[PDB]
Parts: C-alpha cells; structure tokens; sequence
C-alpha cells in the first residue's frame, strides 16, 4: 500500500467524490457554497482530526498517545490545545 | 479441486513483527465464482504476545471482532470519549467503521488470537485501515496534508507538528506495552 | 411528501469562519428512503474546513459559488 | 491522476438549446473501480432562462431535485389529478420514478440552476427520460405504437392523432412561456 | 439513443418482459387470460396513456398542453374525450 | 403462512372487455418478503389493454390461454 | 430483434417422463445487458398426469408456486413435522428455501400446471434442487457420503443401507401414485 | 453433475459451507470450531440421520415407500436404529 | 453495545460426543445490523456430525483446536 494525497482546486460546477473514512479537508479559496450529497447516510457520524471540539485524538490517553506519536505524551496532548477553534479555523499562512 | 477450502497458506499476511502479525485472507471469490454471495466479506486474523499493543487505527468496514484465544483489552475510541472493554476467549463485539481502535494483550504469559470478519460497503471485497502512526511501513495519514493546512488547522509551526506526531517513531504497528 | 429546505434547521457547526447545514435520514422521510444525506457549506474567504472524515457516508460534493482547495488523504 | 475529480467538461450534454441545457454526468465508475458503490447513481444539471418550460416527461428513475440558483415552479402529474410546488434556492424534493412533470421558470431576470440526483434501480447506471412531446431530437415515444392501437385506443381516425399530438412541434424540450 | 417499438404475438406458454416506465398495450387476439409477476413491486403505481380515468395526460393543464403537443389545448383536450371506456376497450379496427 | 388465490378480492379493473387482478406486497404478508406483485389477466377476445406503464415494477407476463398482440415502446 | 420476449422454445427441459415435465427458462440476462435487474430470479414450469407425484427433494432457493390449471396437493416436509396444503387453480403459496417438500396430482382426468418462481440467494440465478431418490439422470445425495459417515450416522450395515434408501429405484423423479 | 468434497481441516483451516448443501464432520482428534454463517436471518438446520429433526422420518411411508427402493416399514425401521441425535459415535 | 460470549446461553445441541453454542441474529442486536450468525462446535475425538444442512445460511467454518474430517455434497 502507498498513502496519496488528492489535491486540487474546484470551480463552480466542479464535483468531488469523498469516499467514506478518508481524511479530507478544504480551504475556501473565496466565499464558498457547496451542496453535498452522501449515500450509504444512515449512522454515518463525522470524526475530526483538528480543532478542539469532536477531535478523536484528543480522546487517546496520554499513555498510549505517547506510544503512538513520536512525542511525549504531555507534548502531544498540549498541540491538539493550541487550536481553540473547532471545525472552521483561519486558513491564514 | 475443492474451491470451498481455505489452507493458512492462503492468508497474505499483512504485517509481520517480532511481537504479533496480522493476515488477511483472499478474497473468497478470488479463483470461484462459486462463492459470489461471500463477496462482500474478507476474514483477517490477528495474533500477538504478552504485553503487547496494536496501535489505533480506524478501519474503513464493519468489524465482527472475536476472541479466539488469550485475553484483551479493547478500547473504542469516540470523538466524544472512550470506552474501555475486557474481552476474554469466546467473546464478541461489533466496532463501527470509522470508529479508531486500540488492542491490547494485557496478558503476560498467554498470547492473544483474534478473529476478525470485515462488512465491507466502501469498496466491496475491499478493506482498509488507517494508522494514525508513522511506521517504516507507511507514514501517518496526518502527513499527507500540505504544511498550510496542517499548520491552520493545528495552529501550530510545522516542524514542531512534524516532531511532535508525524516523525516515523516506531518500528511497526504492534508495539510492547511497558 | 412536500418540498423541504437545507437550511432549514439550524446549522450543525457555526462559526466566524463557515457554517454547515445537514439533513439526515433519521430527520426527514423522504431521504431515509433513499438512505441520503444532504448538506449546505459556506465558508468565509480565507476558512479552512480541519481535516476529518466520515464514517459510513460517501459524499459528492459540489461546487455551487466560489473557489475550493480540497485536499484529500487516500490510501 | 485523480479518480475522485469530476470537472465540468466531464459531463455530457444531453440537450442544449438557446433556453437552456440538460446535461449528465459520466458515471462514477466509468474510468475507476474505486467507486463501484456509487455505480447506481447519476448526476444531472439544468439549467434554463427566464419563463421557460421543460416539457412534461417521466423517468424511469427516483430523482431527488435541487434547486442550485433561481426559483421554480414544479409540477407532478398523477393519474388523479396534479400537484403543484413553488421551489426556492436550496429546496429539494423527491420525485419518483414514472411520475410524469415539468419545470418552469417564472422568474423574469434570475435564471435557474437545478441540480438532479438520480438513484436508477430498473438499469443500474442508466437514467432515460419519455418526453410526451416530438421534437427533432426524438419523436413522442407514443407515435412508436401502431396506428390501429392508436385508433382503438383514443377511438379516433389516424390523421386527427397524428396532427394533434403525434406531429413534430416544438424544435427542442425547453421552450418558453408566453 | 433512439426510440423503438416491440411487438410480437405471444401463443399460450410464451413470456414477455415489461421493464417499468415502458409503455406498453396488448390486444387480446382470442379469449385471453395472464398471469404477471411484477419485481421491485413495493409502490408500484399504473399510468394510463388513453382512456378516460387515470390518464395522466388529461391532467396536463391547457395551457401547457398546447405547448407540448402540436395540437391547441382545446383539440387536446377533445381528443381525449372521445374515448369513453377506460383501461380495456374495443380493439376493432 | 397459507395459500391464497389471486382473485380472492375485487378485480381493480372490471369491464365488458376485460378484468384485473393484483395483489400487491402491501396487503400479502407472504409477498413483502419478496418484494414480488402477482396479477391475473383476463381480456374478451378483441378488447385492447390501452397504452399505460408501471411506474417501478418490471412486469413479467405469462400467456396461459389464448394469444396475445403485444406492443412494447422503449428507449434504448 | 425483441429481448424482452421469452418463447416456450427457450425452456431448457430438466426432465421430462411420460407422466409429466420440468422445465426451467433461460436467465433473463442471458443473451442481453438490458435486464441486469432480472438476474437473481429464474422461471420454471411444472406439468404433471392425473395422479402422479414430484418426489420430495428441497430447493436451494426460495419459490413462489402458482397453480395454472388443475388442482394439486402440497405437503412441506419440516423436521417437526409436515403441512399439507389442497392448492387450487389460482392458489399461490411460498416455499422457503430448503424446505423439502413433494407435489402430488389427486385429480384423476385433469392435469397439473404449475408456475414456479425462484429467487436465489446463494449462487444469482442459479437454481438447485435436492433429490433424495436415486434415478438414472441423478443419485440421491445421501449417497455422495463415504460407507464410514454412512454406517456411524444411521448405525446400521451398509449394505442394508444401500439397498433400503441408496439403491436406484424410481425411472423417474415424477411417478405415479398407486 | 452431484459431487463430494472431502478433506481434513488442521487449525487455523477454513471450510465455507453453502446453504441448502448437505454436510457431516468428524472429529479426528478432540475439536473445537468457530462458525460465521451469513444471511443468517430465519436459518434452519435440517438433520438427514439421527432420532431429532430428521426430515426423512417425517415422510409419511406410503410416499416414503415411493421415493426409496426399499418400503415405507424397512425405511422406518433403517430411520429407527440410531438413537442418537446431531453427534455420534463416529467409530467404523 | 457491549461483548458477548459464544457459549453465554445453553448449547442448542449437547451430547456425550458433542456441544453446539448458537446465537442467531435473532437474540442479538448487533447481529442482527449484520445478519450474522455465530456458532461454537465443541467435539470429543470419534465424535460424528451427522449429515444436515442449512436452509438459508452459509457458514463459514474456523479450525480453531483440533483436527477434522468434513464430508461436502454439492450440486454443481
């Protein structure tokens, strides 16, 4: 197996598919609108990586977070802190 | 010939280490349109040492997951909270796809064998699993993002994001508990 | 069954930055039977939607204003 | 190469006209087995000008209908009567398959973007459409009867059907309102 | 692309496939007597082209039906009046 | 479950030139299951089933007695 | 060409005897793409002389009979016990999958036609039926185990097996009741 | 065409078992198995041999006596001598 | 949802040569979401499973501890 990243920048009318359990995210590049349409719904349930709020890896105990990531448990749980934000933040360089 | 039979040897094995190993078993309507009804279902195995634990990952399919031999500590990760679960030999227990996972052999002199029947819906005949880990194996999911975003989104410079989560720390995916 | 809005309920996520409208299968009976989920996205210029994924649901996203930079992680 | 992209060019156009355009995207599976689940669905796109009318058709899929841009007036016939609803931008309803309608745009300055999701169940993949209506394109799928069928079933001379419903009228499927 | 018909006679023992949203008519050329089996029947509903009760097409408004048919909405109209009976009819030439 | 005859209830079309019997899923147990519509045809000679579709189910008719003159439009 | 027609000539005979036929039609999507939706379902008909009997075997798949013409006698094997059913012209009923049953014709002038509708599960349009009566075209099944399971399972000789249950008896899977 | 399939399953081996197939194992030695059966919804076990849920002893014998060589009484009897139920002893 | 165990309920089967632990989905939730069916089949060395077979479910049988001889017949 070899991990990919799917890049790209969309344009009114453009369409991409996201299939379930993939990371994904977005930056709006201007204001943005996007309609979204997902099959296979029922009890589908949206896990995050970032943010403060819903954030699965902030719920990993510091014992096995320090055995998973190549930092410290301490470390580790003090990054996923620094984001105050959940799920929309500053995309700002 | 007899297509309805399945050998060990006909396990792939996924991940092998000094501690434990992982094996998927082909597809059962890889060489017989015979079992076209199973197609949809993929039979893994898990095996592991003392004292040992599978880093969380999150899996793309439905998981039957069943204790065949030992004793383990399971433990579903929400993006809620957690929930901790003893399971002992002959126990059974659904874990969501999506839901990330860590498995533990609390055990220390007793291995771990573990069952595993995937549901998959994704992409039929199809399952994957994501390590939130960097390994020689494969890197974390996490780096796969651009810096702009991963330095957004944790609001945090790179480098210290890189050395902190991303930089490859273990070996493999089954590592030794303290 | 009647004509519904996505916006008609209020936003599941609101922020300074974008908000996000869903309507599930479990709240509405004409997409339980298609076993569909629908949703609206606005985001301010310059938001950044953090990396997540979901669970069970395969979504099609479209593009209906502005300009998007999606990055997506696949094995 | 990006399996999950789908651009606007990927989308053919089943009808284009002064008024307005239908078009339909190529299906989800078509360059990639990595999308097999999404195999049964098909994506359109409407759009139309100020007051015009797509003629009234039925398809042989369920459509779940999406107002993008605009305003609309739509109207499900049933074979008891008729029901009429007023769409506004983000409104969405279910049309379901064989139920014969048509879309009109009132407004007189905003034109209309419709977004259509069809969930096709009689040929996996495949959305077709019976407009009531002859046109160069394609001619009234009712004229495909022969004209003894024709004359029992509405209990008139040939030449008097032919003239008042079979014969090419409209020069395409979108015309506008007077 | 294209549109076509599918006729044939059918003797007792023959079977005949009818796809749903395919319109379709028979004629009963002897005393005749079928049995159908429908798949994917949850819901189904009929609609009928001719004849007088549940003709969709009597319930297209004037206004539109002069549009969509060469005819004006007053033909149309009378057209689909002339026909009495409904569901089965006389099928004399 | 038991057996059950399929005109045990009303025709859903009765004339001079033919008659319709249909159980559907919704009121036979045995058939939700299946998912299955069981209708019985039955047409005086010369009588014409008018032009019609069904809507969501793929019908598949069985000639018992008598021939039939049937005309099939599609798109392919 | 029509692929929507299906003629008495494309009914593949199973097994005709002067007392009556089987005979299983075509998959629907054999010679085209354009009913992928009829694949799981396979049609058999069934006609049998005044007093005879279908010997009792199970089928694979689950079945919709429908009486056709005459009147006809069904009795459904269950390991508790049996039900017997007096069908009528017109009568339907469904068999479960599995389920051992027999068919027996009491009129004495009359024949038996039956319509028999399967819809498969375990191998797509592919229909299996169990006999447990060896004939020429077939052995009973019971007769596929080894002389060893044979004699441990109903603790008796083999030969004494063999010539009471195993042994080729009928011509025919059709017979005639006394 | 009817067919067997036989053969001698060591641990951690896999047998996949259709439905509507008739099957019997023996224990060479003492035995343990997992079983994941699909479309499990409304599954039924039919037992061919043994004293309980045997659906040929539920034949009555005048048809019994019709579909095998020997007569309904023989076949009663033949159907009668093993006592057991599901397990035996599997010895020759 | 929380764990269960194969042999958690009395054995559907038990003899002196063998066990059988049967949960169908049934008598549990979460096999039922899956239509799943989960068995333990405990036998004594000698111990014959006689001939029977499943009207609807397809096993999928796991050598766990021991060795055995199975006997398929199938219909191909």
């Amino acid at each position: 197996m070899q991990l990919r990243r799917y890049a790209a920048t969309l344009s009114e009318g453009d369409i991409i598919v996201i299939p379930s359990s993939f990371p994904v995210a977005l930056k709006a590049a201007s204001d943005l609108n996007m309609v979204g349409i997902g099959v296979n719904a029922e009890n589908n349930e949206r896990n995050f990586l970032a943010g403060h709020k819903e954030n699965v890896i902030r719920q990993i105990p510091r014992q096995v977070s320090d055995l998973t990531f190549p930092g410290s448990g301490e470390e580790v749980e003090e990054l996923l802190e620094n984001q105050k934000e959940s799920y929309f933040v500053d995309g700002q360089p | 010939n007899n297509p309805y039979l399945f050998r060990s040897n006909k396990f792939l094995t996924l991940f092998k280490n000094q501690h434990g190993s992982l094996r998927l078993l082909q597809r059962f309507n890889e060489d017989t349109e015979k079992l076209e009804n199973l197609r949809d279902y993929r039979v893994l195995e898990y095996c592991s040492k003392p004292n040992t634990l599978l880093l969380p990952h999150h899996s793309d399919s439905d998981l039957l997951v069943l204790v065949l031999e030992g004793q383990a500590i399971l433990v579903l990760v929400n993006p809620d909270g957690r929930d901790t679960y003893k399971l002992d030999q002959g126990d059974a227990i659904k874990i969501q796809a999506g839901t990330p996972f860590y498995l533990i052999n609390p055990d220390n002199n007793q291995n771990l064998r573990i069952l595993k029947f995937a549901i998959t819906f994704r992409r039929p005949g199809t399952v994957e699993d994501f390590f939130l880990s960097s390994t020689k194996r494969l890197p974390s999911y996490l780096s796969a993002f651009s810096k702009n975003f991963l330095e957004a989104s944790y609001d945090s410079p790179y480098d210290e994001i890189e050395q902190t989560l991303l930089q490859e720390e273990q070996e493999g995916v089954i590592v030794k508990m303290p | 069954d009647k004509p519904f809005n996505l916006r008609s309920r209020d936003p599941i996520y609101s922020n300074n930055y974008g908000k996000l409208y869903e309507i599930t299968p479990e709240k509405n009976s004409q997409l339980r039977d298609l076993d569909i989920l629908l949703n609206c996205l606005q985001m301010n210029e310059g938001a950044l939607f953090v990396p997540h994924y979901n669970s069970r649901a395969t979504v099609i996203l479209v593009a209906n204003e502005g300009r998007a930079e999606v990055e997506l992680v696949g094995l």
